[PDB]
RNA sequence: GGGCUACACACGUGCUACAAUGGACAGAACAAAGGGCAGCGAAACCGCGAGGUUAAGCCAAUCCCACAAAUCUGUUCUCAGUUCGGAUCGCAGUCUGCAACUCGACUGCGUGAAGCUGGAAUCGCUAGUAAUCGCGGAUCAGCAUGCCGCGGUGAAUACGUUCC
RNA sequence: GGUCCGGUAGUUCAGUUGGUUAGAAUGCCUGCCUGUCACGCAGGAGGUCGCGGGUUCGAGUCCCGUCCGGACCGCCA
RNA sequence: GGGGCGGUCGCCUCCUAAAAGGUAACGGAGGCGCCCAAAGGUUCCCUCAGAAUGGUUGGAAAUCAUUCGCAGAGUGUAAAG
RNA sequence: UGGUGGCGAUAGCGAAGAGGUCACACCCGUUCCCAUACCGAACACGGAAGUUAAGCUCUUCAGCGCCGAUGGUAGUCGGGGGUUUCCCCCUGUGAGAGUAGGACGCCGCCAA
């Protein structure tokens, strides 16, 4: 909750001089993010999906869902029914108990990363991010999962410019490649 | 939140080799952490790290 | 970014597919439901003159909760609807659910008119 | 994972257990070890909760992984952009330091196949 | 100045390995023969190393090249693309030479191919031979996995002329 | 002219009905065998299914059209 | 539109059929001797196809977020409604 | 101003201005009822801190969508005549299409 009270306190009051706003209330604010699983199967038999939904409770406490697949593929399975990868939508005070972990400690973590996102933003609003490990994220033990499996994150702007949306992540304390 | 599915989440007790601490929740009552944004080069201002970038390049070669 | 619809619009396309699964006018009085975030207005209409035989609301310079718009009181709301009912012997109403689900409070509303008399 | 070159392996000494780390070789973790005084200690992974700190830290002065091998990325890149002639080299399959092709050579050249035949 | 060193590939002939009779570290121990004055160059010192600084002695059964290596003795890894093997390449040095890009050698550091004993087929060798470990020389400014020698360790089998 | 059956490695035939996948012989290529060839031994490549569409998740396969190669009829005054 | 040969014989959709209905030809285009205990009944909810943008192993597409989408979807199977 | 109706987007999209003390809302909570192929987003419940920004209503706009004549022609009815795979005139019918124009709403009930 300590990333909760910081943009009641520090966030909001510079974010309100940066620019003018009308009826002086109005703030953009997070809503959802969604964690995609994707696992590719490779090829259907995996054979337990199920095992890598297991994988991602600890990545979030939030139940993950299957994916079931609304159309055929010709090159890939497989028709509608056996779902493919996996969805979280994690709100509330879960949602900042989740974002300080991912600041604090996942990103850095990783080998290469120093920063990234600059074309990113889709220029109305919403924030995306990929991530391609489990050691990423310090609740996942080493000796689980074995070979790795796929993640995602897309975090959700109130405000109906990306110039606003950066901005706002930029005083979260949101990495930038610069 | 249905009952039994979601695993209980004791308030959490972030630490790192720095002595650096954070408070949060996790289903582990302590969450020991090899590394921080505290601790992190990039978060921390722009430290030399290691590097030093550019050092030397494209050219500085000569010896008398 | 996001922009879902309000909870209102959403709702009368709810309260659109209800009015097909009853007629409600037959010189027998319908009883629709609008549950407003303070509290719930009761109303009562009739085709083909569309005239509001009989209303009521919580919200009302008689009768005080006192705390009003939550729990039980809005049963003596609800009962008091039917004895504005009462006075001109009607009748056998037929209950609007909405878009709203059938549960509570507001079916609580639906359960003390059932102990004044009505119908249904 | 892990506290220094990430990824070091498990149920191994200290020693080899850092040579697997990109950048520091047998003789160089000889070195950071002679600064260490561990010994060797420990066959497995229980060095030191402090000292696996102060070993973090020199290691952290050993430079670096995936940038490392964007030291090797970059130099290449600027021997390929010089004109050139040794990037030339890395890009035919042409061995680079010079020693023929008449014969063997297939490090970089592959196995398969064969296209002539006479008469 | 190039090229004789080409490069999609084939073949001949060597070298190094694919490892626990082993790898790595430490200690200890046994040679022969050959070369050396436009040379060998000790010892002392500097550099992690290669080598450098400086310089004794030796025309040599005197001195130098020069330390033998396998082995033995312990420590350690415990069966895997590995502390197996070293390829390829990067960076930084070094010897020779007016001069090391083509197209030299060596070293330090880093990178850690393929290969876990190999189809059809084929070669050598009857004892100090095969097996294997090091050393020297001719060549030579520099460049020897080739060649010519030196010694260490050191077997298995030969019923027999049916067949090639 | 009218029906029916086929078109697939270079060649000659399977796989088609059973819808998600292409094989065999020979030939070709490589290395051996022999002082020379063949033969023999050990390995390897190579077909996009005649063409043009449709159906379906997906067509060598199913449903059509079309271009060819065959096999039957083309009779009675 | 002589017979023989070929093809066809029943049911269902559209057009030809001419703004009720009907309506012929060896007229023009298609389907069916099924399928499903659920894809049925009822109740409570939800709205598609395709496009653009951003994205890990995701490439023209498996998955996900967003503006656009009066239906360019789906409606067991084929057409009209 | 809120709720709930009837009239065929002349009730609409879009653009620009307005509002809230009460009413309508976003909004604040998940201990309870109920909840979510998971989720207090939604769905349910109980709370007034913050404001109209959105939703909700008012005031403007013919850019788009819509309504739509009058008048003419096409077609055609009953007839007739020729140069008859069709064409021409008489009688009665009358489209489309475009234009003039209309229009970003009215009529009700209940509650304040």
């Amino acid at each position: 909750n300590r990333l909760k009270e910081k943009y009641n306190k520090e966030i909001a009051p510079a974010l309100m001089t940066k620019f003018n706003y009308d009826s002086v209330m109005q703030v953009p604010k997070i809503e959802k993010i969604v964690i995609n699983m994707g696992v590719g199967d490779a090829v259907q038999n995996a054979k337990a999906i199920d095992s890598a939904v297991e994988e991602l409770t600890f990545i979030a406490g939030q139940k993950p869902v299957v994916t079931r697949a609304k159309k055929s593929i010709a090159g890939f399975r497989l028709r509608e029914g056996m779902p493919i990868g996996a969805k979280v939508t994690l709100r509330g005070e879960r949602m900042y108990d989740f974002l300080d972990k991912l600041i604090s400690v996942s990103l850095p973590r990783v080998r290469d990363f120093r920063g990234v996102s600059k074309k990113s933003f889709d220029g109305r609003g919403n924030y995306t991010l990929g991530i391609k490990e489990q050691l990423i994220f310090p609740e996942i033990d080493y000796d689980k999962v074995t070979k790795v499996r796929g993640m995602d994150i897309v975090i959700v702007t109130t405000a109906n410019t990306d110039e606003e949306a950066r901005e706002l992540l930029t005083q979260v304390g949101m990495p930038f490649q610069k | 939140m249905k009952a039994g599915i979601h695993p209980n989440f004791k308030k959490a007790t972030v630490k790192c080799a720095c002595g650096n601490e954070f408070e949060t929740g996790s289903v582990k009552e302590e969450v020991r952490v090899e590394i921080c944004s505290e601790c992190h080069p990039f978060y921390t201002g722009r430290q030399k790290f290691a590097s030093a970038d550019g050092r030397v390049d494209r050219f500085n070669k000569k010896y008398g | 970014m996001i922009t879902k619809t309000s909870k209102n619009a959403a709702r009368l396309k709810r309260h659109a597919r209800v009015r097909a699964k009853l007629s409600g006018t037959a010189e027998r009085p319908r009883l629709n439901v609008f549950r407003s975030n303070k509290h719930i207005y009761a109303q009562i209409i009739d085709d083909v003159n569309g005239v509001t035989l009989a209303s009521a609301s919580t919200l009302d310079k008689d009768l005080n909760v006192e705390s009003t718009g939550d729990t039980s009181a809005a049963t003596k709301v609800g009962e008091l609807v039917a004895k504005r009912a009462a006075e001109k012997g009607i009748s056998d109403v037929v209950f609007d659910r909405g878009g709203y689900l059938y549960h509570g409070r507001v079916k609580a509303l639906a359960d003390a008119a059932r102990e004044a008399g009505l119908k249904f | 994972a892990r506290i220094a070159g990430v990824d070091i392996p498990r149920d191994k000494r200290v020693v080899i257990s850092l040579t697997y780390i990109f950048g520091i070789g047998r003789t160089t973790a000889q070195q950071v070890l002679k600064e260490a005084g561990v010994s060797e200690d420990t066959r497995v992974r229980d060095l030191t909760e402090e000292e696996l700190g102060k070993i973090r830290d020199i290691i952290d002065k050993l430079k670096v992984e995936g940038d490392l091998r964007r030291e090797v990325s970059l130099n290449i890149k600027r021997l390929i952009e010089i004109g050139s002639y040794r990037g030339i080299r890395h890009r035919r399959g042409l061995p680079v330091r010079g020693q023929n092709s008449k014969n063997n050579a297939r490090t970089r050249k592959g196995p398969r196949r064969t296209v002539a035949n006479k008469k």
